[PDB]
């Protein structure tokens, strides 16, 4: 039913260089309630390729997804391969069970257009809501990465992507999330889909119309969320908002304000929160540098180099990517977090294998795991 | 040698990176 935010600037101090400072907002929902008024698009890839085991446990997920989503939630189901198909526009869940059941396998990948029909459909109303996206491979009228980039996608929408399989691409969908705040799933066997695609059911929020604007009298830069402002439909998990912003030379007074706003799912009360970023002059280095949150500085450097492990990946270029991992090893080791540890061990492990393996098939193939774990770590829990 | 130094810190800063990583000292 509400929403607490903790804010933390890297600096206390300023001195005498432009400096990069970096903060973090941590919200975390309260008492949560069910989740009502939200608009579910899903677009469902057929091309020919999906026939078979993949196409009949997206039916299934569908359905069970469906069952999940609460029921003061709008559905819109969309089927896209040669053709855009809309089963239903804005309506509830029993009018799709017989239609889903009729879907068949055939086609090419019409991506674009299904994208373009589904932002159409969001647009015709005020609410707030999610894009469930699965597909198997590439799109076949709009290939480039470039044309996703500039779509304007509907506010307080979430793009929940399931890139199945190993022909599909991982930056394309990257692109869609990163634009969306969304999340990309990489689904190796169609088995995963069974278990996976219900989970994008949103149950219970803290807050719902989230609104963070950030008022700074310098350049202000998020890491993991388009904006500012950050326009999110609802709040269900621990949000962390990485930024950075120009600490100017031997500032002094509020170099920042952040409010937030939202809505309370229960009461359908507007809170409004603001948190104010003080910074003084240090007068002595020992005294700036003990104004420093080193924590802090490696946690969003952490994630900085996680988001230039994916673009690395994507790009083929393996020996940056080993070194960017290396360099997060050494993060994680000085911050001795355990979880942290092991996170990039397990990477480290994939990336020494695939430079042992030196193939396009596994390069590309870790490439899709690390791009969809980074919108995970970047996005959720 | 290729790398940089910042003044304020006293880390070897590489010419990758305009800011300090320890610090956020510009070049
Ligand atoms: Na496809
Ligand atoms: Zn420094």
């Amino acid at each position: 039913m509400t929403i607490s935010v903790k804010a933390e600037l890297s600096h206390k101090y300023s001195f005498t260089s432009p400096l990069k400072g970096v903060f973090r907002l941590i919200i975390v929902p309260e008492k949560v309630s069910t989740a009502r008024g939200f608009h579910y698009i899903i677009l469902l890839d057929t091309s020919g390729s999906m026939y078979g085991v993949k196409i009949e446990t997206a039916k299934q997920g569908a359905m069970e997804l469906l069952s999940r989503i609460p029921e003061g939630n709008k559905i819109s189901f969309l089927t896209f391969s040669n053709n855009v198909n809309i089963l239903s526009e804005y309506a509830d869940a029993p009018s799709l069970v017989q239609q889903i059941k009729q879907i068949r396998s055939g086609g090419q990948t019409v991506l674009y257009r299904a994208l373009e029909r589904a932002i159409e459909i969001a647009k015709k109303h005020d609410l707030p809501g999610y894009i469930i996206l699965l597909t198997d491979g590439q799109p076949t009228d709009v290939p480039e990465t470039d044309a996703y980039e500039k779509l304007n996608y509907p506010e307080a929408y979430k793009v929940i992507a399931f890139g199945i399989g190993d022909d599909y691409n991982e930056r394309l969908l990257k692109v869609i999330t990163d634009k969306t705040a969304g999340i990309l799933y990489h689904v190796e066997d169609a088995k995963e889909i069974a278990e996976m695609l219900p989970q994008s059911a949103v149950t219970e929020i803290g807050a719902k119309n989230v609104s963070i604007d950030i008022v700074s009298e310098t350049q202000v830069k998020l890491l993991n969320y388009p904006g500012p402002p950050v326009k999110l439909g609802a709040v269900e998990s621990v949000v962390r908002v990485y930024g950075e912003i120009i600490i100017p030379p031997n500032f002094t007074g509020r170099l920042a304000t952040v409010k937030i706003s939202y809505e309370d799912p229960l009461s359908s009360r507007i809170n409004r929160l603001e948190v104010n970023f003080d910074i003084t002059r240090a007068n002595d280095v020992k005294r700036f540098l003990d104004g420093i949150n080193n924590d802090l500085v490696n946690e969003y450097r952490y994630y900085e180099l996680m988001s230039k492990l994916a673009n690395q990946l994507n790009s083929n270029n393996l020996s940056e990517a080993t070194r960017t991992v290396e360099q997060m090893q050494m993060i994680a080791q000085q911050t001795r977090r355990m979880e942290l540890i092991e996170t990039t061990r397990r990477i480290s492990e994939s990336i020494e294998t695939t430079r042992r393996i030196g193939t396009v098939e596994q390069t590309r193939k870790i490439s899709k795991e690390i791009t969809s774990e980074v919108t995970k770590k970047l996005r959720s829990h | 040698p290729s790398t940089w130094k910042c003044n304020l810190c006293g880390y070897e800063n590489d010419d990758d990176a305009l800011f300090c990583i320890k610090c956020g000292a510009q070049k």
